[PDB]
DNA sequence: TTTTTTTTTTTTTT
């Protein structure tokens, strides 16, 4: 039943290493120590854990002995655990005052504030196994890539690192912290999700904590707290909202940058969750170099159709490094003294395409348009610069737009179809997937 | 199973006698620890099925026969051998070959006996379900208990064997009672997927129709392979699934929905060049007519149309590329189209690009949905999740695009042809799934006269058939005259009729060749001359006829590099520009 | 002990 088999991977001592890997460091007082704190001092909530570090501390931890067990390597190698143990231990030396923490001010503040005073409180008139760690946080963690110029140490092959496609991605992947880039597409809008989620009793109260693990749980009422339980004849007890706990999530598909791809072979996108402070980071069409922890999710179900169980997994967010982002008047300053606005700055305009610059002329009064006027009682009058092109077929007039709302203020860059009638009049398009009639 | 054992010890002695395996399988062992002083490899070996004849025909026979009671020995023989290799700084797999068989069979038939049996199978590869990977063993981390446990789960589609329904949950604490969590990058998951396979169409004996058959493909022999591949696919065919007798459901005869496990799945028709033959590549490449030569070797029966044919192998080069950086690409590959009367031999002519060319897949008129649009397969497909599938023109991606009666499509497939020439690439915003994929596909047509044999009497307005911006896209528009010639039809009778009654085979093995080896990139040689020629088509080709662009002069680019990779050499050539010169001319008169 | 499904093809129609 179950057999078992050991392993030279041990949780025990890796867990002190993870001790002494914050709070004491010195070449990022070190970065460990008061930015914990600063969390805790709630000016932050995301702790960034770079792997990095990791590697600088293994430089700590190893040349510059004594030699220590391996870190990134193990790390991306699981990329789940690592959350829930090397985050747990922060619990242990987080500063204590920490600095000007009021109470409310903050809403709820004051309530997990009198949670645990009315729990202790309450726990000390019986006295006269505890709510759990990830109950109080307020501060998600996300680990960092190692690119690494610093990875040349070198630690050779263990960089991933790269970010494959994800025809690239495979099933012994699964459980394994790595990068991957991607065009986003279709981005589900940012929803609360849950965690730990008390829910009140109603004859002598208490509370008890259902842990909120996987996609789903069976909910419960009955009555867990002795004093309501068997006397009489049981306690009845709902969910408080506000006892509640909701971690931030937004999941979002990223699809193959398409020249990762072989020639056939329709492109395969892929699933990613969004948890915690890197919440609306991602928007639609946006390549990025994004890491995060890839974990099977089954199922619901279903379940004996499938079989094998054939997991369908999915990924979660850890980080993203996306590409491509008075003295401006003094920027300004040397085309104010140039002299020659209107002539020259007509022969700016896209500098690529050769010849009637008698057309870029016109273009210029586009691009800044104006002024409008308003008749003060009123209606406007345009105010707007409406100037269109003709003759054919090609002559790369499609170049002075292609550029034109590359460069000119909230551009639209459109044709016949194109954007439709439904592509310029506001109507209820029935959304795909997530739900509906937007 | 001690006979199980009995079948390890007796291929034991086929382990290092003969040892010919061991090399391949040292190398493997050799070179993933090559891979691992880096700064991959698949474990599996191809057995060629001929040489165990020559040990134990008593156990050949049944390797093929019931393999569910030999195979699985034989595969933990490969990898117990491996594992008594160095060094210590998984359960691998196999194939085999063929030298086959009876059991050579096309999937055209199946069963009963052919069933539970090694089987060769091959065919066009359709519809091609999509990518899941899929759950084999659970891991789980005990504490304070601590240790390391775990359980190994089976599907029917595992291995062959039998056994009893292992799925579907987490041990989840296990006695006593201490938490277990699931161990993630470490648990095994292997990709699994199921690949229909159609018999040839061609090949089918009468009316009826091809029917295609799954394979459940596990490991790497996913992405592997895309749909419309000719493969011979070999491995067990697999009795499987209750027979609606699990139940009460259903009360009736059908039942037992059937495929086959593992194992080879061989492309077929890439490719094999050694050294004396490239050598033959070369030496002809020395040769200054070899163009030409080249071009009449195209089509064995048909008269000339020398300029069409050399028109042709221009697009099978693919005329390189080029792609900007941080900017729209420039299409290097070849867009054409024949016109003329009836009996031009242009659909004819078309089916010799059907397979010298290597790919891609052609069409008569019709066509659609949007052809290479994967128009969405709905819904799902399965598992809950809405999915695509590969269209024509995207099965066409680097190959080419063949058609009949272009004239005849649609009007509202042209919209995506247009996105299929100049854009390049296909858009998708169907139900569903919004992305642009790479479309850039080299794709020749024939259309005929709009109405009659007016084709030649009539301006060629009137008589595109397919306005406007398609005849844009085009690298050449060839009308092909029927215009009779007595002195002409006599020459037209003789090689018909002895038609009824240089090489290229090779052409193909050269023109793969010269695609990756190597581009010509370009000379101002080409250009000194080019530029003189397009701005006089601009002053005279207006005096003559209609159109002109800076596309078609784009061509002499694209053309002038056909003709490169046909010369093999290093760079562009200005006689190679002379050639465009030539090609051009005749384009318009 | 039950699970869960709207495009694409063709059609007849003002
Ligand atoms: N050298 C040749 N030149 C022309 N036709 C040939 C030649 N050799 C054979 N043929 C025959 O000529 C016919 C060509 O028909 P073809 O024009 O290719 O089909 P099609 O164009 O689709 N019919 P259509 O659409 O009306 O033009 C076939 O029957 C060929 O076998």
């Amino acid at each position: 039943a179950l057999p078992s088999i050991q392993l030279p991977v041990d949780y025990n001592n890796l867990f002190n290493e993870i001790t002494d890997f914050l709070v004491t460091f010195k070449q990022d007082g070190p970065k460990y120590m008061a930015m914990l704190q600063k969390v805790a001092n709630r000016e932050l909530n995301s702790v960034i854990i770079d792997l990095d570090d990791i590697l600088q501390y293994q430089n700590e931890k190893f040349l510059q002995g004594t030699q220590a067990d391996d870190l990134v390597s193990a790390i991306q190698q699981n990329a789940n655990h690592f959350t829930e143990l090397f985050c747990r231990a922060i619990d242990n030396n987080m500063p204590l005052p920490t600095k000007e923490i009021d109470y409310k001010d903050d809403v709820l503040d004051v309530i997990l504030n009198q949670r645990r005073l009315r729990n202790e409180r309450m726990l000390s008139d019986r006295t006269n196994e505890l709510f759990p760690p990830n109950l109080t946080r307020r501060y998600f963690l996300y680990f960092k890539p190692l690119s690494q110029n610093c990875a040349r140490r070198y630690r050779k092959k263990a960089i991933s690192s790269k970010p494959l496609s994800v025809r690239q991605i495979k099933g012994d992947f699964l459980g394994q912290l790595i990068t991957v880039r991607g065009i986003i597409t279709r981005v589900s809008d940012v929803k609360p999700a849950v965690e730990v989620i008390a829910y009140t009793c109603d004859q002598c109260g208490y509370e008890v904590f259902q842990e909120v693990n996987s996609r789903t749980f069976t909910p419960l009422s009955e009555c867990t707290s002795e004093e309501c339980s068997q006397n009489q004849t049981k306690g009845q007890l709902f969910m408080s909202t506000r006892a509640s706990k909701f971690s931030a999530f937004q999941e979002c598909k990223i699809q193959e940058l398409s020249q990762q791809v072989p020639v056939g072979h329709i492109p395969r996108s892929l699933n990613i969750h969004v948890n915690g402070t890197l919440v609306r980071s991602l928007s639609p069409g946006d390549i990025v170099d994004v890491t995060g922890i890839f974990l099977p999710a089954p199922y619901t179900g279903f379940k004996a159709l499938k079989a094998g169980l054939l997991t369908e997994t999915y990924l979660e967010a850890q980080f993203v490094r996306q590409h491509k982002k008075s003295d401006v008047e003094e920027r300004v300053m040397e085309l104010i003294t140039s002299g020659d606005v209107y002539n020259r700055l007509a022969k700016s305009i896209a500098p690529e395409i050769y010849g009637n610059l008698d057309v870029k002329k016109a273009l210029l009064l586009l691009l800044v348009g104006g002024v409008d006027k308003r008749v003060g009682d009123g209606m406007k009058i345009r105010g707007d610069i409406n100037v269109c092109l003709m003759g054919d077929p090609g002559v790369a007039k499609s170049q002075l737009l292609k550029a034109i709302c590359k460069i000119s203020p909230r551009g639209v860059y459109t044709t016949g179809k194109g954007s439709s009638g439904v592509g310029l009049t506001a109507a209820v398009m029935k959304d795909p997937v997530t739900d509906e009639m937007i | 199973d001690a006979v199980f054992g009995d079948r390890v010890r007796r291929f034991q002695e086929f382990l290092d006698t003969f040892t010919s395996y061991r090399d391949s399988v040292r190398s493997i062992q050799v070179y993933n620890s090559n891979n691992a002083a880096n700064y991959i490899l698949p474990h599996r070996i191809i057995i060629s099925l001929d040489d165990l004849r020559e040990f134990d025909r008593s156990f050949w026979s049944g390797i093929l026969v019931e393999p569910a009671y030999f195979i699985p020995p034989a595969e933990k023989a490969l990898t117990d051998l491996a594992d008594s290799m160095d060094d210590v700084p998984h359960p691998w797999k196999l194939s085999f070959k063929g030298s086959f068989g009876a059991h050579a069979l096309s999937p055209r038939t199946l069963t009963a006996q052919h069933l539970n049996k090694l089987v060769s199978v091959e065919g066009i590869v359709t519809k091609t379900s999509l990518v899941r990977p899929k759950l084999i063993r659970s891991v789980h981390y005990a504490a304070k208990t601590g240790r390391f446990h775990y359980r190994d789960y089976t599907d029917a589609t595992t291995t062959l064997t039998t056994r009893i329904p292992t799925p579907a949950i987490y041990p989840t604490e296990d006695t006593e009672g201490n938490k277990l969590t699931t161990e993630y990058g470490y648990s095994t998951f292997i990709d699994h997927q199921r690949i229909t396979v159609q018999e040839m169409p061609e090949m089918a004996p009468a009316g009826q129709l091809p029917r295609s058959i799954d394979v459940i493909l596990d490991d790497d022999l996913v992405d592997k392979t895309k749909p419309g591949d000719r493969v011979n696919v070999v491995g067990v065919f697999k009795s499987l699934g209750a027979g609606g007798m699990n139940q009460s459901n259903s009360n009736t005869l059908i039942g037992f929905k059937t495929l086959i496990l593992g194992n080879t799945v061989y492309p077929l028709h890439r490719q094999m060049l050694t050294d004396f033959d490239i050598r033959n590549i070369n030496k002809l490449s020395k040769k200054k007519d070899i163009f030409d030569i080249l071009s009449q070797s195209l089509a064995p029966s048909i008269y000339g149309h020398d300029h069409i044919k050399k028109a042709i192998l221009l697009m099978l080069m693919g005329g390189v590329e080029k792609n900007l950086e941080n900017g729209s690409h420039l299409r290097g590959d070849i867009n054409i189209l024949m016109v003329g009367d009836p009996s031009t031999a242009k659909s004819q002519l078309l089916r010799f690009v059907l397979n010298t060319a290597s790919l891609a897949i052609a069409t008569t008129g019709r066509g659609s949905s949007g052809v290479g649009l994967t128009a969405a397969v709905t819904t799902d497909r399965e598992t809950g999740e809405r999915r695509l599938e590969a269209g024509a023109m995207v099965l066409a991606d680097r190959g080419v695009v063949c058609i009949d009666e272009f004239d005849k499509m649609t009007d509202v497939d042209r919209v995506a042809i247009h996105e299929v020439m100049e854009q390049q690439t296909v858009t998708i915003a169907k139900a569903g799934i919004h992305t642009t994929l790479n479309a850039r596909c080299s794709v020749i047509a024939a259309a005929n006269p709009v109405f009659g044999q007016y084709d030649v009497n009539r301006d060629p307005h009137q008589n595109i058939a397919l306005p406007d911006s398609l005849l844009s896209r085009f690298d050449l528009l060839f009308v092909v005259t029927d215009d009779i010639n007595e002195i002409r039809d006599r020459s037209i009778s003789e090689h018909v009729l002895r038609t009824h009654r240089v090489t290229i085979p090779f052409l193909r093995k050269y023109v793969q060749y010269a695609k990756e080896r190597v581009i010509p990139q370009l000379t101002q040689e080409a250009i000194n001359v080019i530029v003189k020629n397009y701005t006089d088509l601009r002053n005279d080709d207006n005096t003559k006829k209609s159109p002109i662009t800076a596309r078609t002069l784009e061509t002499l680019i694209r053309l002038a590099t056909a003709h490169a990779k046909v010369r093999l050499s290093k760079t562009v050539n200005k006689v190679d520009a002379k050639v465009a010169a030539n090609l051009l001319r005749f384009a318009l008169l």
